[PDB]
């Protein structure tokens, strides 16, 4: 919980440090503080391991060929205006603008397609950072875009302490560091932006750390299909 | 008024927390000392080489 990732910075790690207010908690009014580098660490960590991958569906309309992975035109968003709300969110799947990289894209039917490949013309294209382009959109179709997902971001201005931070433990400590590093580095004098370099190198090994041991099972060979598919 | 005599146990009493002058003003610096350490933000080391 929140609660718990606080008071771990307050006493331990942001202990010499205002923040820490000498490890008797994080103050109330800091907390728009420690949550805007905890989302960019846990924006940090869920870009370069892949802790949550989700997938979103897109009904495509007949007059419509670029989409945006916004959650404006999203099925369970009810506040927005949009007259064509084609994202298909489910109370499961909400699609909180958590997207880092679209990874795959397949139809309705569920037979993979192309990304962002220009020599097929019948290739799923990426405009810009949050853009979908159909070429060719059927008002009887539906994508199945699947990309790496981010944490839902923490707002600046939360105040309940029980949202939860859904991180293994074995990378708390590296959030951790990492967000020592981040508040360590603001400050211009070289004693402490010594120690805000020595976070971040701590930090980079600990990721290394992870990397070598493989503990969300991402570095993991598959299945050698060149010889069926070059006909041996 | 009744002036007392000045004498060595009125400057130290030759214990850590005497009665003395300085013995007075080593425990008040040792309390501001104490203060810090409290908060880790002096070592063992710094504090008895301050």
């Amino acid at each position: 919980k929140l609660s718990e990732l606080f008071q771990m910075l307050s006493v331990g790690e942001l202990s010499l440090i205002r923040t820490g207010n000498d490890g008797q908690g994080i103050r109330t009014q800091d907390y728009p503080k420690v949550i805007a580098q905890l989302n960019a660490g846990l924006t940090n960590l869920h870009a370069r391991f892949p802790l949550l991958e989700k997938e979103v569906i897109i009904q495509q309309y007949e007059q419509i060929s670029k989409y945006y992975l916004r959650s404006e035109f999203a099925q369970m968003n009810t506040t927005s205006t949009e007259k064509y709300k084609y994202l298909m969110d489910s109370p499961t799947e909400r699609f909180l603008d958590d997207v880092i990289r679209v990874e795959r894209v397949f139809d309705e039917c569920g037979c993979p397609l192309y990304l962002n490949n220009e020599p097929c013309c019948g290739s799923i294209v990426t405009p810009s950072f949050d853009c979908i382009q159909i070429v060719y959109p059927i008002e009887t179709n539906a994508l199945f875009v699947t990309y790496r997902a981010n944490h839902p971001k923490i707002a600046l201005t939360t105040t309940d302490l029980n949202t939860e931070v859904r991180i293994p433990a074995s990378h708390e400590k590296a959030l951790t560091y990492y967000i020592a590093s981040q508040l360590y580095s603001n400050s211009p004098n070289p004693e402490t932006a010594a120690k805000g370099v020595e976070w971040s190198q701590r930090f980079e090994a600990e990721c290394t750390k992870i990397e070598n041991l493989d503990l969300d099972n991402a570095h993991i060979a598959q299945t050698n299909v060149k010889p069926e598919m070059r006909g041996w | 008024v009744v002036i007392e005599p000045i004498t060595n146990e009125d400057l130290t009493t030759k214990v850590v927390d005497g009665t003395g002058i300085f013995d007075e003003l080593m425990t008040a610096a040792n309390a501001h000392l104490s203060a810090q350490w409290d908060m880790e933000r002096i070592t063992g080391t710094q504090y008895a080489e301050v």
